[PDB]
């Protein structure tokens, strides 16, 4: 199922040092359609990043800049990959603003997944 | 494997 959002970057999030401090990089999500689109940002290491906003609605025709903040470290050595992100999107149903139940209700063909890899430079 | 990111 094709991602209707535009992503910039679309494949790799690049984080430049120093890695003793937070490193913020941008993820721009653009909605070229005539419908509002809900989105969620997920990662394999949620304790290592602060992502703002991490979910929400992008109105028809609008873009949103998501701040992805790599923290210096966390206390979770049992986190598998520190390096994978995913943007999940779905159209907002017309008469709906309780996004939580929408996501639960969603059929797999209604969910659009875009994966990204983090690279530390 | 993927978890909701937090702010």
């Amino acid at each position: 199922v094709e991602q209707v959002l535009s992503l910039e970057p679309q494949h790799e999030l690049k984080f430049r040092g120093p890695f003793t401090d937070v490193v913020t990089t941008n993820l721009k999500l653009g909605n070229p359609t005539d419908r509002n689109v809900c989105f969620k940002v997920k990662t394999t290491v949620p304790r290592r990043y602060c992502v703002r906003p991490n979910s929400g609605v992008i109105d028809a025709g609008a873009s949103l800049n998501v701040s992805v903040m790599l923290q210096p470290f966390d206390y979770d050595p049992n986190e598998k990959s520190k390096h994978k992100f995913m943007v999940q999107s779905m159209f907002a149903p017309p008469d709906t603003s309780d996004m939580e139940a929408v996501w639960k209700e969603a059929k797999p063909e209604d969910l659009m997944d875009s994966k990204l890899r983090c690279v530390f430079e | 494997s993927f978890f909701s990111a937090t702010e």
